[PDB]
DNA sequence: TTTTTTTTTTTTTTTTTTTTTTTGA
């Protein structure tokens, strides 16, 4: 019962072959290239689960030979598409026999492209047509001013059809290039950043729910678990369409274990600590700000050098260094207290009492000169 | 609009807060904050028909045996007072409402040689009258209120009210000292670079400004690549500035003046102002310096600049035309 | 990488703000019911117009110019629903850019576009109906009716249209029972406005505070016809107006029709009124719906950085100020002078000023000998129009030569109409078609950094680049991308012609000196080699309209070639990569000017953008039936087939040349309330980017600038706006000193942003 | 000597396809 939210790009268009697969139509159906994928199985317990039981759990679920760990497999295959959720789902499938989840694993650790047959012969009609029933109402009620619905619709006006299915879902498919484009060049952001972003941010929810592209690549960046070299010896770079693609992460060792399980409760960890820090740094200005009744040239200088003296560069990079991680275990992980806040109060909110009816900015230079 | 109650509430408020504030600064005093008795006087403008300003003057005598010493003192004493009343809640919370800018205090009013307005006196549209704030405590209540009419109480350098010692409190705080000021300067070193005075600058170009007449040194050198620049881009004055010596005027540690009277042809000849062509006599009322500073990533940038006696260009202000690399 | 750290833990709050602020349901009874926008068609006077309500939401995000507030758009993009909108093209335009380089976002158009702007109301009378506020206090009722009788003569004008169109929309699919948020999806081409409630307009700073209220009436209506779900569920518009509220202004031009007296005041813009009335800020609650972006990124300098804080906010301006732009003057005859700072973008605070700089560098360039060339540019008045307008105007006697003393600026974009140096208006009755045509000269650089004005479209008609530069074309497949996603296959047919083209341009390299006999052996040798396992011989191009065909005829003419770039780039090293490398489907020649690229074949018919930095090259005929799509409009189509139009070519960044159209355009504005076409102009539309107005310059950021300044008129704000224009302050000239010398300061605004930055609830995001 | 009068933005609907060269007085 292990579920997957798969991401797909077919060679061409990839919506008007999806429509011919739901179809069953031999018309045009290039073989399927799934190339991100997040598997979870629905928790039984309450409240059971905690951040070491959930890397336990992921760690279980993403082999670390290669592929999954269950039996049966609900995959829902998703397009980069809107409805603000990050991508849609297109069609559901089935795979619970030997020869379904043999061609399951296979295409799921290697990369090789799923073919047509194993697809069509497994589609939870029960679903997989009942998920896109409404643009099937709403595409009828159009034109007139399940599966034979679907089919009719494709013969009446084939333009309709087609512009519906591209204005929701509406990325579908963008370029091989541009996904090398938007989700780092690197193969750790490649593979842990679209898997994210696209298909792991708004599901599990939590603040990354809310963090933008640009965002989520950063936290990436610090999470600089071990490298090992590529056996292929196969550059980032290298890559053109998406059987490239697909193979570079499918073979991937940020794909299928501990960096893959570590990662999105590593997003979690870093934003609370990064929030920390910087809400503690905000209220402390928010207040000095509206009790410092100062003249106005002043009152810009405390402004603009608070800010600085707060998130400065080198306070910056000195609590993205520690809050980088070596491991993904989070019982075994490297990342340590990050010192921005305390550095901070301790240099420059720490002359707060000066200005608390002490009159002790006056005992900073006061030079008292009373001569007897 | 503001109701009197309010004002006279929040003139109590004043009252407490400079005593503790003075009570601060002259230690060895006993300013009672009951029975100390300060003075306060309002401008005409019942309703306070104040439709620009409530024009206040605050007299408080000198706790004996204090007695203060110099312009930059009085300064010190005003800027505790001020940043003093903006910290008791309660004048805060009376006038905060009214007042568009909390700043109060005037500190520029003990230069030597600047005027006040005394008490008991108009402007020419508001004659400075008592507003009475009984000290709580206050013993003899005849005798504060006349005691706003005795000028003694209202004057800077009066009689004050047998001797045995007396403690002169002739310096307190500098200028341009502020925490604020001071780490964001030390933060631009840090982050930005080193920006070298002007003197060590000039020192490069051999100028030492210790003896007289070593910055004229250069300015001579200099003088002809000015005057190169003017009969380029300036024409219409060529010949003019032929035979002029620069008389050093004003020297701020990173601006040196040195005015460019001449003695060819008159000399009291008037240099014509380069820019805003004026009549025959008209352009001839101007004069020129010459400023060096410190600029770019730190080297010495010349400057010609005037200053012009005529309606057209801001009368007697400086004025810069063109500032050349040096 | 730390860069956007600030940023990314700050523009949250803001995100979980807006949500809110949109997610908000009205009373049934607030709601604008449609019987509203019924009667406001009826009502011909904006006198008798109902006072009514229309609620709204705002959230403000301001910060410097370039302070990245566009970060915080980004985000909004990514996670809300939002229309993203810009009150100018460019600014539009640059949105895109900034959104597309992180994710996908739809074409960004205009809020002009968004709330139904069209041709007809571009010279609209939009100024004329007077209002005596029954306010202090002002209600909002009372100033929603100031801002709809400012725009009678457009807000009539699009509730007309948009009613009297008339049902079906989403009124049908709601019913589906009795689904629509399939609807805007199934039923196209339908209105922006029906599927989102927050309104991004970026730079709103350049829209007056007429068009605020316009807006949410716009909104309105648009969710009022179609019956929006959104408009179901009783949801309200939540402006978010992103500028510079201190570097940027916008103006209203009134022409009186018998002085001829063009005249352009100034205005309260958006960011203005929503900042300082006092009616906006409790209704929109802008305490807790204010968001100041405070870092200047671009600058790097710490002098120059003090000098905006203290210009920006308002602080009193010390001598050290003076003294140290004291450093930046320099004479006003070495500005002028076109021999001095060369490559930089001249400011003047004057049309005549700019007409009069632009024309001498034309004649010193010319005399000293780029190529100061003489372009045509025309007119084409009629005869009934100044006619007829003649007789309206009280007036009806008046010469067509003073009729263009001032129409001239109101007849096509005034920007590059009032700043370009021209010839002596030709004005010949060609009333054959029922005409009288004018003809002037506006003379132009050859082979500078040129703007597109107006929306021009671009016809690649190949590339002139090296050979190294065209292989990072084909290797990345940029060019693909600057086409769209959804049309790939046109743009792999031009690539595919290109390549099976430009193979004769290797054999002309052969004939490099300095190259061994052998060198030039193994050249050919390895030409061979690559043939076996491919000299042109010939190759069959060309492939059908199958999406697979551009992926495989193509595909293998892109390896041929990368290969081929690859394969003598190992062979003559850095030499082959810097060879000048042109691909055309034409025999191109361009001598001097005069370009010659035969006869089109419209391989790739695209859009110029008006941001995108292209550079002059020359005037080829060629005429072109895609630039030809002329169909009054046919009167002058006549005439263009006449006389040969012009067709201007401009070279981008890459260095792909490009032929566009020409511009036409037309002035409509009378006082009888008959807007009736006089007059279309055809000209050219580009901007020389080298000189420009102060005022236009607030739109755009400037790398080198040297500010001329009129005494007398120094504002101040136009000085801040002149010297932030540039991120460093080295490669900055001025004429005076505009802290020297006496200047007319309006620190009403800074005053309120000071105590904006002095509030609990403003969010402050460094 | 008076003496001026400065600046801006928006205006769409698509992507291919019939060529002509003596005229005046
Ligand atoms: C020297 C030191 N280093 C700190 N930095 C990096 C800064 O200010 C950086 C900055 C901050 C604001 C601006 C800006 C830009 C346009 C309008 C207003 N403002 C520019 C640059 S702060 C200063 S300090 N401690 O003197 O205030
Ligand atoms: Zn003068």
């Amino acid at each position: 019962p292990v579920e997957v939210t798969a991401l797909y790009a077919t060679d061409g268009c990839v919506i008007t072959s999806s429509i011919a697969l739901l179809t069953n139509s031999l018309l045009g159906a290039e073989p399927v290239y799934i190339f991100s994928y997040d598997a979870y199985t629905h928790d039984g317990r309450a409240d059971g689960p905690t951040e070491q039981d959930r890397f336990e759990e992921s760690r279980a679920l993403y082999q670390a030979s290669g592929g999954l760990n269950g039996d049966s497999f609900r995959v829902t295959f998703c397009l980069l598409g809107t409805e603000r959720g990050r991508t849609r789902p297109m069609f559901v499938c089935r795979f619970e026999r030997a020869d379904d989840v043999a061609a399951l694993q296979d295409a799921l650790a290697h990369g090789t492209p799923l073919q047509p047959d194993h697809i069509a012969a497994t589609l939870d009609a029960e679903a997989t047509f009942a998920l896109h029933a409404n643009m099937i109402l709403a595409l009828t009620v159009a034109i007139n001013n399940g599966q034979r619905g679907l089919t009719t619709l494709y013969v009446h006006h084939e333009v309709r059809v087609l512009a519906a299915y591209r204005r929701a879902y509406y990325g579908s498919a963008q370029s091989p290039f541009w996904f090398l484009s938007k989700f780092g060049p690197d193969e750790k952001s490649l593979v842990l950043t679209t898997r994210y972003y696209l298909l792991q941010a708004q599901r599990l929810g939590g603040a990354g729910a809310t963090y933008d592209l640009q965002a989520i690549k950063d936290i990436c960046a610090t999470y600089a678990i071990p490298h090992a070299p590529r056996p292929d010896t196969v550059s980032a770079a290298s890559l053109t369409s998406f059987a490239a693609i697909t193979r570079f992460c499918c073979t991937s060792q940020y794909a299928r274990g501990a960096a893959a399980a570590g990662f999105p409760l590593y997003v979690e960890r870093r934003i609370a600590a990064d929030v920390r820090e910087t809400s503690a740094l905000e209220k402390f200005i928010t207040h000095d700000r509206s009790c410092l009744r100062v003249s106005d040239r002043e009152f810009i200088t405390y402004i603009y050098l608070a800010h600085f003296e707060c998130f400065s560069p080198p306070r910056l990079a000195t609590h993205l260094r520690a809050v980088t991680t070596h491991d993904p275990n989070p019982a075994a992980s490297t990342e340590q207290p990050s010192p921005l806040g305390r550095e901070a109060v301790e240099q420059f909110f720490c002359h707060v009492r000066a200005q608390l009816n002490i009159g002790e900015y006056v005992k900073h230079n006061v030079t008292p000169r009373e001569t007897v | 609009p503001v109701p009197f109650r309010r004002l006279h509430e929040a003139l109590g408020h004043f009252r407490r807060g400079a005593l503790a504030a003075v009570q601060l600064l002259f230690p060895a005093a006993r300013v009672d904050p009951d029975a100390y008795p300060c003075y306060f006087f309002k401008s005409a403008c019942p309703v306070c028909s104040c439709t620009d300003k409530i024009g206040l003057r605050v007299c408080m005598p000198v706790p004996a045996p204090y007695v203060v010493h110099g312009s930059l003192t009085m300064r010190g004493v005003a800027r505790v007072i001020q940043q003093a009343v903006l910290l008791d809640r309660d004048f805060v919370e009376a006038i905060g409402s009214y007042v568009k800018n909390f700043l109060l205090i005037d500190t520029g009013v003990y230069a030597h040689g600047h005027s006040l307005r005394l008490p008991y006196f108009a402007k020419i549209c508001g004659r400075l009258l008592p507003v009475f704030v009984i000290p709580p405590a206050c013993k003899d209540v005849p005798a504060f209120v006349a005691a706003h009419a005795d000028p003694r109480r209202f004057h800077f350098h009066a009689p004050p009210t047998s001797p045995r010692e007396i403690r002169v409190l002739h310096s307190l705080g500098g200028d341009y000292v502020s925490f604020f000021e001071r780490k964001a300067s030390r933060n631009a070193l840090e982050h930005f670079g080193r920006r070298e005075t002007l003197t060590e600058v000039l020192g490069r170009y051999n100028v030492q400004p210790d003896a007289g007449g070593t910055v004229e040194g250069f300015a001579s050198e200099l003088l002809g690549r000015i005057v190169a620049c003017i009969e380029t881009h300036f024409p219409e004055h060529a010949g003019e500035y032929q035979a002029v010596s620069v008389r050093r005027a004003v020297s701020k540690d990173d601006w040196v003046l040195l005015q460019l009277v001449p003695v060819r042809g008159t000399l009291q000849q008037s240099l014509s102002c380069l820019r805003f062509k004026h009549g025959r006599a008209s352009r001839a009322t101007a004069r020129t310096f010459v400023a060096l500073s410190v600029g770019a990533n730190n080297r010495l940038c010349v400057s010609l600049c005037q200053q012009c006696f005529a309606a057209k260009c801001d009368s007697n202000r400086l004025h810069t035309l063109f500032t050349i690399d040096a | 990488a730390f860069l956007n750290f600030t940023s990314m833990h700050g523009v949250q709050p803001i995100l979980k703000r807006i949500r809110e602020l949109s997610q908000q349901q009205l009373d049934g009874a607030q709601v604008p019911h449609l019987q509203w926008f019924r009667d406001v068609a009826a009502l011909e006077s904006p006198a008798g117009l109902p006072l009514r309500e229309f609620p709204f939401a705002v959230y403000l995000i301001t910060g410097n110019a370039g302070s990245g507030k566009s970060t915080c758009v980004q985000t909004i993009n990514e996670v809300l629903d939002c229309v993203v909108t810009g009150a100018t093209r460019i600014a539009a335009q640059n949105m895109y850019a900034k959104l597309s380089g992180a994710f996908l976002s739809r074409p960004i158009n205009t809020i002009f576009h968004e709330f139904g702007f069209r041709g007809n109301h571009v010279q609209a009378q939009l100024g004329q109906y007077p209002y005596t506020l029954t306010s202090n206090p002002a209600s909002l009722e009372d100033l929603q009716r100031r801002d709809l009788t400012y725009y009678w003569e457009v807000i009539l004008d699009l509730t007309k249209r948009a009613l009297a169109a008339s049902r079906n929309e989403f009124r049908a699919l709601a019913a589906l029972e009795r689904l629509t948020r399939l609807a805007p999806a199934t039923h196209g081409a339908l209105p922006a406005f029906t599927r989102s409630n927050v309104i991004v307009i970026d730079e709103a700073g350049l829209l007056g505070r007429h068009l605020l209220t316009a807006v949410v009436y716009c909104w309105w209506m648009i969710n009022a016809l179609y019956h929006t779900p959104q408009y179901a569920a009783r949801l309200r518009p939540v402006l978010v107006c992103v500028g510079s509220p201190t570097q940027t202004a916008s103006l209203e031009s009134t022409f009186e029709h018998q002085k001829l007296r063009c005249s352009v005041r100034q205005s309260e813009n958006v960011l203005t009124y929503l900042i300082c009335n006092r009616t906006l800020r409790e209704y929109a609650r802008l305490s807790y719906s204010w968001a100041i972006f405070i870092n200047n990124k671009r600058c790097v300098e710490h002098e120059f950085g003090n000098l905006m804080k203290v210009l920006e906010y308002g602080l009193p301006i010390t001598e050290e100020h003076m003294q140290f732009v004291d450093r930046f003057v320099v004479p006003e005859n070495y500005i002028t002078n076109p021999a001095n700072l060369p490559g930089w973008t001249r400011l003047f605070s004057s049309h005549k000023e700019v007409s009069a700089y632009m024309a001498k560098l034309h004649a010193y360039l010319k005399v000293t000998r780029f190529v100061v060339f003489t372009l045509p540019v025309l007119t084409f008045v009629s005869v009934k129009e100044f006619d007829e307008y003649r007789r309206l105007t009280h007036q009806p006697g008046l010469t067509i030569e003073k009729w263009l003393t001032a129409n001239a600026s109101r007849i096509t974009n005034y920007s590059q109409s009032q700043d370009q140096d021209a010839g002596h208006m030709r004005c010949e009755v060609h009333s054959k078609q029922q005409l009288v045509v004018a003809r002037n000269d506006v003379t132009y650089v050859l082979n500078s950094q040129i703007a597109v004005t107006a929306r021009l479209r671009k016809l690649v008609f190949g590339f002139s680049g090296t050979f190294r530069a065209f292989e990072a074309v084909l290797r990345d497949d940029s060019f693909v991308k600057t086409q769209g996603e959804t049309s790939v296959e046109f743009a792999y047919r031009f690539l595919s012609r290109l390549i099976f083209s430009g193979l004769i341009s290797f054999y002309n390299f052969l004939q490099r000196p300095g190259l061994d006999a052998t060198q030039r052996t193994l050249a050919y040798a390895r030409m061979g080699e690559l043939t076996a396992e491919i000299f042109y011989c010939h190759y069959t191009p060309g492939e059908p309209e199958t999406t697979a065909a551009v992926h495989t005829q193509f595909a293998l003419l892109k390896r041929a070639f990368l290969g081929r770039f690859r394969i003598l780039q190992e062979l003559f090293g850095e030499a082959f990569e810097v060879a000048p490398f042109s691909t055309y489907v034409d025999n191109v020649i361009f001598r001097g000017c005069e370009m010659l690229t035969g006869s089109p074949r419209g391989g790739l018919m695209s859009v110029a953008l008006q941001t995108d930095n292209y550079t002059l090259m020359g005037y080829t005929y060629a005429r072109v039936f895609a630039f030809a799509d002329e169909l009054a409009t046919a009167n002058v189509a006549e005439l263009l087939e006449e006389a040969p139009l012009p067709y201007v070519v401009l070279r981008d960044q890459h260095g792909f040349m490009s032929v566009v159209n020409t511009n036409i355009s037309e002035f409509v504005e009378s006082i009888d309330s008959t807007e009736l076409a006089m007059a279309i102009n055809a000209d050219y539309g580009i901007s020389s980017k080298l000189a420009m107005t102060i005022t236009r310059s607030q739109g755009l950021s400037l790398d080198k600038v040297a500010i001329c300044f009129t005494p007398g008129n120094l504002r101040l704000n136009s000085a801040y706006v002149a010297m932030s224009r540039t991120t460093s302050s080295e490669f900055l000239r001025m004429n005076l000193n505009p802290l020297r010398e006496r200047h007319e300061r309006d620190d009403v605004i800074s005053e309120h942003i000071l105590s904006a930055l002095r509030d609990p609830n403003v969010v402050i995001v460094y």
